RNA sequence: ACCUCGGAGCAGAACCCAACCUCCGAGCAGUACAUGCUAAGACUUCACCAGUCAAAGCGAACCUCAAUUGAUCCA
RNA sequence: CCGAGCCUGGUGAUAGCUGGUUGUCCAAGAUAGAAUCUUAGUUCAACUUUAAAUUUGCCCACAGAACCCUCUAAAUCCCCUU
RNA sequence: GAAAUUGAUGGCGCAAUAGAUAUAGUACCGCAAGGGAAAGAUGAAAAACCAAGCAUAAUAUAGCAAGGACUAACCCCUAUACCUUCUGCAUAAUGAAUUAACUAGAAAUAACUUUGCAAGGAGAGCCAAAGCUAAGACCCCCGAAACCAGACGA
């Protein structure tokens, strides 16, 4: 990515991330699977239902996304009814 | 004249090794030890089941104490003495 | 040129002081005496265990000497004497030898004594009455 | 391939001239080892490093006291061919409180009580 | 307080004396002597 | 000749344990003893070390028997008991 | 913000909390900075104490 | 000549193992139209991507197959 | 010094390639693979380092892990005690 | 990569291989465009001990040239230069005649440590379900054949 932007020395955000991942504000990044869309006729309704899910990433994954994406994209969002306002924070987490 | 070819001690073609009886005498003393230690080895005190528990509550109290090391781990205190004896680098005569 | 070197003769000169008593360019030029120094100081640490290595081989050579003026090995007569019990290292027992001569032929002779007692028990093995010297001290 | 061995039970029952000739009798056996490490871990797999680790035979020529029990047997076989085993003999008894600070292992391997230093 | 009794006591407070709070300036590192030179990390 | 001194009951080594070399190395003239010596101090807390844990295992093994056999007990006056 | 005698502070929280933990507190007595670290969540126990003491 | 996938030896027994090593195969087909919806807990081709199994529940009735495939973007 | 002149400039071109990378001292530290126009590289694993939280980590007793195949290895996995 | 919107008196510099290329765009080089240097040190008045290299002082059997030493320089014994690269180098693989000077780790995210304040922090903006604010602390040098633009050249 670019660390410094040449007009305001600035660290940018990869938009790819933007389109492709969701971060929740505890730090969990929520992505959709690959291939969800794609020869659904040759899949199994199995399959199916496991590529309709959302799903989380890794701890490594996390932190390229969180690198890829500027503090902007981190900070707490209180937007009128989102669909992922309860997951916004861990309950019950040990370590 | 008389060449080992390649790397001696390691190619299909190696130098021959010969045991001496001084070599031959360090390994029959060391199959005497591990002889005496065969037979020491085949007279156990206890059975299995006569030990089993025997060591337990020493075991645990060591990993008890290992456990409180371990999570005694914390930052060490500060003194305001520490900070102020600085001050006497700049300690004087009159 | 904000931040210079000023103490770049005297870096050169702790190691030319080590190296003044070489040969060639090796006690003048410090890209040649550095590494001289590194290998003689080297050479300085690995030395002690050679000098003591050394040492004990002296010492030996000059007991074989000795026991030999006076017609005794030296595996003879270092064994006689443990056996004997007289506790003596091969640095001293050199000594004597060198500067107590007399002293050296009485141990040659407790050592001897000792051989022949340890002979006669291994010819008459059995329960006959152990040599006078061969009888041990112990300790508690 | 190489791998960790398995010694037949066989090995370790002993026999009546094996009785005689280390003076060790069947019944009333030996409640301790001395073990000193006379051989080195170099060249020798990491199961038995591990091994050798776990006994506290780090040093060589240092003698441990360990149970003579099944489980410490059988680490003691694991790694019986870098070891001297000894029964710990015992002539005056267990050391006591009194004379815990007079005590030494002499080579025979007995655990004497009192060390005075004097001729006998 | 007891501080201050021991400033009392202390020398002078000036420019000489003054010290960061351990811990707070971490040394700086930098690619020179055998550990950090070389290939320097 | 260290395999002399092992018959013979000694340390191998003759800088091992005995009069050579855990007796005081010296003493005032007016005769008061020396202060212990480093290397003696530290072979006596070794061989204090090492004689604690020998009571400790006879202990623990000894203790270990006693309540296998009253483990052993208990089964038996138990079996006895729901026998009758 | 700690203000006196930081370890008397020290002694007093020990005793509080060692019953409800099972032992000994860790602490930390910043004595220069007038504060008190104890390892773990105690901020609801250690409030409801200090109130009780009347700070 | 080969490049992806699966089976068997090498790799005898938890797992995993190379080779321009040895041999077989695949790039479907068939049946069904609940081959629907959801959901604990697990497996995982040594990462990820991907791929697997599945209790309970709703709604109903009263899948076979070793491989049999291809992401994103974009249409 | 023409497979396409020379000079200046873009230009500090770029180079997974080679070379170099400068005080002292201590400590930990050599580990499977996958993908890749990729096998002279890189990313993820694995290993390694540091700090922190916690409690089990290693060794391992029985019992247990398939037929195909008539026989069929050194072993392995699991595993309380210790 | 926006906009609406907001509001806005010298030197912890260099001091002749540094700092301008500069004592000078001179000398010199090229047909031309163009490239491009080096260096000087007395004093108030001149109308007053230290690099390399050598010489003093060539050399004595044997050997990475030193170390252990020794009465003794050598003789005795031990010792396969360094750097880079590599599976592995005394390697008959790279670099180095040598002295002096110059010559190469720049920084965000997120964490860690230390302060301050604290459900708030920050000197508008920003963050916040113990956070926020401030500081500390990690990211090199030389090298192509090339490509393009504009000049200069028969
Ligand atoms: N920062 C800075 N201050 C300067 C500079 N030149 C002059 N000054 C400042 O100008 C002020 C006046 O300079 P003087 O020479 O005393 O007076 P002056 O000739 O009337 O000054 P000017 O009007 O500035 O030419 C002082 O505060 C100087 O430090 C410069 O180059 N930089
Ligand atoms: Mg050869
Ligand atoms: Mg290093
Ligand atoms: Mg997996
Ligand atoms: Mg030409
Ligand atoms: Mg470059
Ligand atoms: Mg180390
Ligand atoms: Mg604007
Ligand atoms: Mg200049
Ligand atoms: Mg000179
Ligand atoms: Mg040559
Ligand atoms: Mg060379
Ligand atoms: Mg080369
Ligand atoms: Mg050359
Ligand atoms: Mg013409």
């Amino acid at each position: 990515l670019t660390y410094f932007s040449a007009r305001k020395g600035k660290r940018k955000t990869v938009k790819a991330v933007i389109d492709r991942f969701l971060r929740l504000h505890c730090g969990l990044w929520v992505r959709r699977k690959a291939g969800y869309k794609k020869k659904l006729w040759k899949k199994t309704p199995a399959r199916k239902k496991r590529l309709r899910e959302f799903v989380f990433c890794n701890k490594t994954q996390s932190k390229l996304l969180d690198k890829m994406t500027t503090s902007f994209w981190k900070r707490r969002n209180w937007y009128v009814d989102d669909p992922y306002q309860k997951y916004h924070d861990r309950t019950n987490l040990k370590v | 004249r008389g060449r080992i070819p390649g790397r001696q001690w390691i190619g299909k073609h190696r130098r021959p090794r010969f045991v001496s009886l001084r070599a031959k005498q360090n390994m029959i003393r060391r199959l005497e030890i591990e002889a005496e230690n065969h037979y020491w080895l085949s007279m156990p005190y206890m059975t299995r089941e006569q030990e089993r528990g025997h060591a337990a509550v020493r075991r645990r109290e060591a990993f008890e104490a290992i456990k409180a090391a371990a999570t005694s781990k914390f930052p060490p205190h500060r003194f305001i003495a520490d900070q102020l004896d600085h001050l006497n680098v700049t300690k004087k005569w009159s | 040129l904000r931040n210079r070197v000023t103490d770049r003769y005297f870096r050169i000169q702790e190691v030319l002081k080590h190296a003044r008593h070489f040969r060639g360019r090796k006690n003048r030029c410090y890209r040649l005496a550095v590494r001289t120094v590194i290998r003689a100081f080297v050479k300085c640490t690995k030395a002690r265990y050679l000098k003591k290595k050394n040492m004990r081989t002296l010492w030996i050579n000059r007991i074989t000497a000795a026991s030999q003026e006076h017609g005794l090995k030296y595996p003879a007569l270092i064994g006689n004497l443990v056996k004997c019990q007289v506790e003596l290292n091969r640095k001293v027992l050199a000594d004597l030898a060198i500067y107590e001569p007399k002293t050296f032929k009485s141990l040659a002779a407790l050592a001897s004594r000792r051989r022949h007692e340890g002979f006669a028990a291994a010819l008459g093995d059995g329960k006959e009455p152990e040599g006078i010297f061969s009888r041990v001290v112990q300790y508690h | 391939k190489f791998t960790r061995s398995r010694i037949p039970e066989k090995v370790f029952q002993a026999s009546p001239e094996d009785h005689e000739k280390y003076g060790g009798d069947p019944q009333n056996p030996h409640k301790l080892h001395i073990v000193t490490r006379i051989k080195s871990t170099r060249r020798r797999p990491y199961w038995e490093k591990d091994i050798i680790k776990m006994l506290g035979l780090e040093k060589a020529h240092t003698p441990q006291v360990h149970k003579n029990i099944p489980s410490v047997n059988a680490k003691l076989k694991v790694v019986k061919h870098l070891i001297r085993i000894k029964p710990l003999k015992l002539p005056q008894g267990l050391p006591a409180e009194e004379n815990m600070s007079n005590t030494c292992l002499k080579s025979t391997g007995e655990l004497v009580v009192q060390w005075h230093l004097k001729p006998v | 307080a007891r501080a201050l009794d021991l400033l009392r006591g202390l020398p002078r407070v000036s420019l000489a004396n003054l010290k960061p709070n351990p811990g707070s300036k971490k040394p700086e590192r930098r690619p020179r002597g055998r550990r950090r030179g070389r290939k320097c990390g | 000749g260290g395999q002399w001194r092992l018959q013979q009951g000694l340390a191998a080594n003759p800088s091992g344990y005995g009069p050579l070399t855990e007796l005081p190395d010296w003493s005032y003239a007016d005769g008061r003893p020396a202060p212990p010596m480093k290397g003696q101090l530290r072979r006596k807390a070794e061989r204090e070390t090492f004689a604690r844990r020998v009571v400790l295992l006879s202990q623990e093994m000894d203790a270990g028997l006693q309540a296998w056999q009253l483990r052993q007990q208990k089964l038996q006056e138990e079996q006895r008991k729901q026998e009758n | 913000k700690v203000e006196g005698d930081i370890w008397a502070l020290q002694k007093d929280v020990e005793d509080f909390l060692s019953p409800l933990l099972g032992k000994t507190p860790v602490t930390q007595v910043n004595e220069v900075t007038g504060t008190l670290r104890i390892k773990g969540y105690f901020d609801q126990e250690l409030k409801a104490w200090l109130l009780e003491k009347g700070f």
